[PDB]
């Protein structure tokens, strides 16, 4: 057994068939010594007197709120949720694996630049007795995370997604990270615990936003354009500093730039389609700016 | 995200040309590996070519059948495979290889993606 | 009297060299300190140069030393080798045991592309306004 | 939401055999299991077995482990109760429930139950 | 030493328009992205636009996208702000800040290092 948070403990079951789980010994949080009994839940049976109470905890039937009275009044609350392992794996029932970048994919992180702020999202198929918490660290408690928030709801399958923002506190965007940030999730469904982690650098979770003002200047010769376009607003500055790489591609014919322009050839029916990158640094491509010929 | 194409049902002494497609980058100054797995069994190093092309490896079971190659902008290598035989039926896997060392002999610290199968009617 | 713009080439062809070396205890870091951001080159670019040109000795005598040049032996044709020449050209530009140790090459080669961003974004910036 | 149809029951002689049935309409989460109960007159309700539709172990109560077999068919939608060597003791209302928080013997921990279907063992 | 120095509030007319000036010193314009915000009586603090002053890119916030013109002259190293079509609601004080190093051209106002005093925008009905 081990504290989640105040009056809220999670008893690691390792199980199968035949038993035989975890003797727990719950003790009751106030001064008093005396006249102290248990119940579990939404019943009224005695299930111990004293300050303590031994459990056999073998299955979910032994988790729930255990409360602790005294001349009919309640002391305290001791919730037991369970973190079930089967064949030596963890239970991932609330998050759904996302299958993307690779298998066992449960938590998504994002950042549009530098600043040391990012976003987290994970997919769920449970819509009722459901809660998150999202903690996180650099290594060091320089991060601080938001409430995790229902950001959209798919349909057929009926998955809600959830996303969270967190932010460095310290951030130094022009310098080197040596130290990982560590994300956490706990998931609780009812009485199942459950545990997500991702560790990271900002620098290999970058995706920019797209190019923006994509416009066409026409030249001398006929289906011969210059196109331009400009950073996106969410990105670091200086961009003197924080410099972008470009991929300019004819849809319907590919050019890499670190400039903000390119002369192609434009078919009519065509279009001229715009992605970013960081210059310096392999991170991800930003979604693609697009303008017609 | 290299993909992988070429694949198909062939007969014993048969032929099929493999292709890895990389987007979105160039494969200028990749060493790029061909693994393949069979229905069961463990992932095997099939070929491999080093950043400039000079430098081949093939597998024992492959040799003077198989013959990789990088091609010219394309950003694309190619696996020629010659003189099919049941034996080399399997789901063949395209990956970044530095230095060839999987390929080579040594162990490497994975995959990605899907494949494309192969299979020899015997 | 720093050469900016023969820098920020250089800086730049290292971050491709860098990556082109893999795709994807114990070393150098450009940290908060350093003056590596547009005010502290504007002030005095020197203390930021300096813990660059620190940073590429000790990665060169690294990618020089038994960890590089052992088992399994790196193809002829490595960008490992451009990559050691290019940290020197750069360095020179400022002031003028089995296996299996591929996992350490790797902790290097990671923490190296890390290290050549910073350095070409202070050239870059420097480049274009000093 | 889902609902649970048990069948299968009726009068047996006592050293037969019967299974029972438990048709679901769906299921509310992948890793839902279903879980058969019992009501027998005088006593309490209490927990047989549970599968989950996802597969793995089941969970028998020790009172009926192997005499008593749960499987399920994810092509039919319905888990079944083998039971074997039947004794006038077995005569009870057996019931069917879906949960979310396999395992469990707990009937609180069953949000969706079937009527029943009515098991006579005659001695 | 570093100053961020507004002028040209006044009294307008719905339909108005007006020019808005930020004198910075003693800092360079090219190594900073300079943002506008603008404080409506009795309202948090809004951002409006911002700039990056080495590209010329600009950012507009919803509420004046088509209506606000950000500029810059790096040699007299002053930022503008052209407000057309002005409206009752855009009544503000209006502040010159300064863009943190690594932040966007949207970036919250905790993410400015330095502000001006502001300048009165009154937009009378
Ligand atoms: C996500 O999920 C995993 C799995 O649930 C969590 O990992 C567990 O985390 C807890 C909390 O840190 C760990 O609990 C600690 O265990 C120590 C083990 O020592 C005992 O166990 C051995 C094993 O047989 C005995 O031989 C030995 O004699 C001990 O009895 C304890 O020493 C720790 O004690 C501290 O906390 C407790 C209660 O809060 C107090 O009683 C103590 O005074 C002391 O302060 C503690 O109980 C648990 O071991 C971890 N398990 C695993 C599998 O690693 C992650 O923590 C959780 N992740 C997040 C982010 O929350």
């Amino acid at each position: 057994i081990w504290e989640l948070k105040k009056d809220v403990y999670v008893v690691e079951l390792d199980w199968y068939p035949d038993a035989p789980g975890e003797m727990v010994v719950l003790t009751c949080d106030t001064p008093e010594e005396d006249g102290i009994t248990w119940t579990l839940d939404q019943s009224s049976e005695v299930l111990g007197s004293g300050k303590t109470l031994t459990i056999q905890v073998k299955e979910f039937g032994d988790a729930g709120q255990y409360t602790c009275h005294k001349g009919g009044e309640v002391l305290s609350h001791s919730l037991l949720l369970l973190h079930k392992k089967e064949d030596g794996i963890w239970s991932t029932d609330i998050l759904k694996d996302q299958k993307e970048p690779k298998n066992k994919t449960f938590l998504r992180c994002e950042a549009k630049n530098y600043s040391g702020r990012f976003t987290c999202w994970w997919l769920t198929t449970i819509s009722t007795d459901l809660t998150f918490s999202v903690k996180s660290s650099r290594g060091p408690q320089g991060v601080t995370c938001g409430a995790a928030t229902l950001s959209a709801e798919r349909v057929r399958n009926k998955e809600y997604e959830y996303s969270v923002e967190c932010q460095e506190d310290s951030a130094c965007p022009a310098a080197e990270e040596s130290l990982p940030i560590e994300v956490m999730v706990d998931a609780v469904h009812k009485l199942k615990y459950e545990n997500y982690t991702s560790s990271f650098f900002i620098r290999d979770i970058i995706k920019p936003d797209p190019p923006k003002n994509l416009q066409l200047k026409p030249l001398k010769n006929s289906r011969q354009v210059e196109v331009s376009w400009e950073y996106p607003d969410t990105w670091s500055t200086p961009h003197s500093y924080f410099s972008l790489t470009f991929c300019v591609q004819v849809q319907g014919d590919r050019v890499f730039t670190d400039k903000t322009s390119a002369t192609v050839i434009c078919r009519k029916n065509a279009s001229i389609s715009v992605r970013a990158q960081d210059r310096y640094y392999s991170s991800s491509w930003s979604e693609w700016a697009s303008v017609p010929c | 995200q290299l993909v992988e194409s070429g694949g198909g049902l062939v007969q014993p002494g048969g032929s099929l040309r493999l292709s890895c497609a990389a987007s979105g980058f160039t494969l200028d100054y990749l060493a790029i590996g061909w693994f393949r797995q069979a229905p069961g069994k463990e992932r095997e190093g099939v070929s491999c070519v080093s950043s400039s092309g000079q430098y081949t490896y093939y597998a024992d079971s492959v040799k003077g059948r198989f013959t990789i190659s990088r091609d010219n902008a394309e950003s694309t290598v190619y696996l020629q495979m010659n003189s099919l035989k049941p034996e080399d039926t399997a789901v063949y896997y395209c990956a970044t290889d530095p230095e060839c060392y999987r390929v080579r002999g040594y162990y490497n610290g994975d995959y990605w993606g899907q494949g494309t199968q192969v299979t020899v009617s015997s | 009297s720093p050469a900016w713009t023969q820098c920020q080439q250089l800086s730049q062809k290292l971050c491709t060299l860098a990556w082109s070396a893999h795709p994807l205890n114990d070393v150098p870091h450009i940290q908060c300190g350093d003056g590596c951001d547009p005010q502290g080159l504007r002030d005095n670019s020197q203390f930021c140069l300096q813990r660059i040109h620190q940073g590429l000795i000790f990665y060169e005598k690294l990618l020089g030393s038994d960890i590089f040049t052992g088992e399994p032996s790196l193809l002829p044709d490595s960008p490992v080798g451009q990559l050691h020449a290019s940290l020197l050209g750069l360095s020179q530009l400022l002031q003028p045991q089995p296996w299996q140790r591929l996992l350490l090459r790797f902790k290097i080669l990671r923490s190296l592309q890390a290290f050549v961003a910073v350095a070409a974004r202070v050239f870059a910036h420097g480049a274009a306004t000093l | 939401e889902v609902q649970l149809v048990e069948s299968g029951g009726g009068l047996v002689q006592a050293g037969g055999s019967l299974r029972l049935s438990c048709a679901a309409s769906g299921r509310t989460f992948s890793w839902s299991a279903v879980g058969w109960f019992r009501q027998a007159p005088g006593k309490e309700r209490e927990f047989v077995a549970a599968i989950r539709w996802s597969g793995g172990s089941p969970y028998y109560a020790d009172s009926v482990k192997d005499r008593f077999t749960i499987s399920r068919d994810n092509a039919k939608n319905t888990v079944y109760l083998q039971m074997n060597s039947l004794r006038p003791e077995d005569t009870a209302v057996y019931l069917c429930g879906e949960t979310s928080l396999f395992p469990t013997s707990r009937g609180s921990h069953y949000d969706t139950w079937g009527q029943g279907t009515q098991v006579t063992v005659s001695s | 030493e570093v100053q961020l120095v507004e002028s040209g509030g006044g009294l307008v007319q719905p339909g108005g328009s007006l020019r808005l000036s930020c004198a910075a010193s003693g800092f360079t314009l090219d190594d900073y992205a300079i943002a506008w915000f603008r404080q409506a009586p009795g309202k948090e603090r809004e951002g409006v636009s911002g700039i990056d002053s080495g590209d010329g890119s600009a950012y507009y916030a919803d509420s004046v996208k088509g209506r606000f013109t950000i500029s810059s002259d790096n040699a007299k190293n002053t930022v503008y702000l052209q407000m057309n079509s002005l409206r009752p609601e855009d009544t503000a004080v209006y502040y010159c800040a300064r863009v943190r190093t690594g932040w966007g051209l949207n970036a919250p106002d905790y993410a400015m290092d330095y502000w001006g005093k502001g300048t009165l925008v009154t937009v009378s009905s």
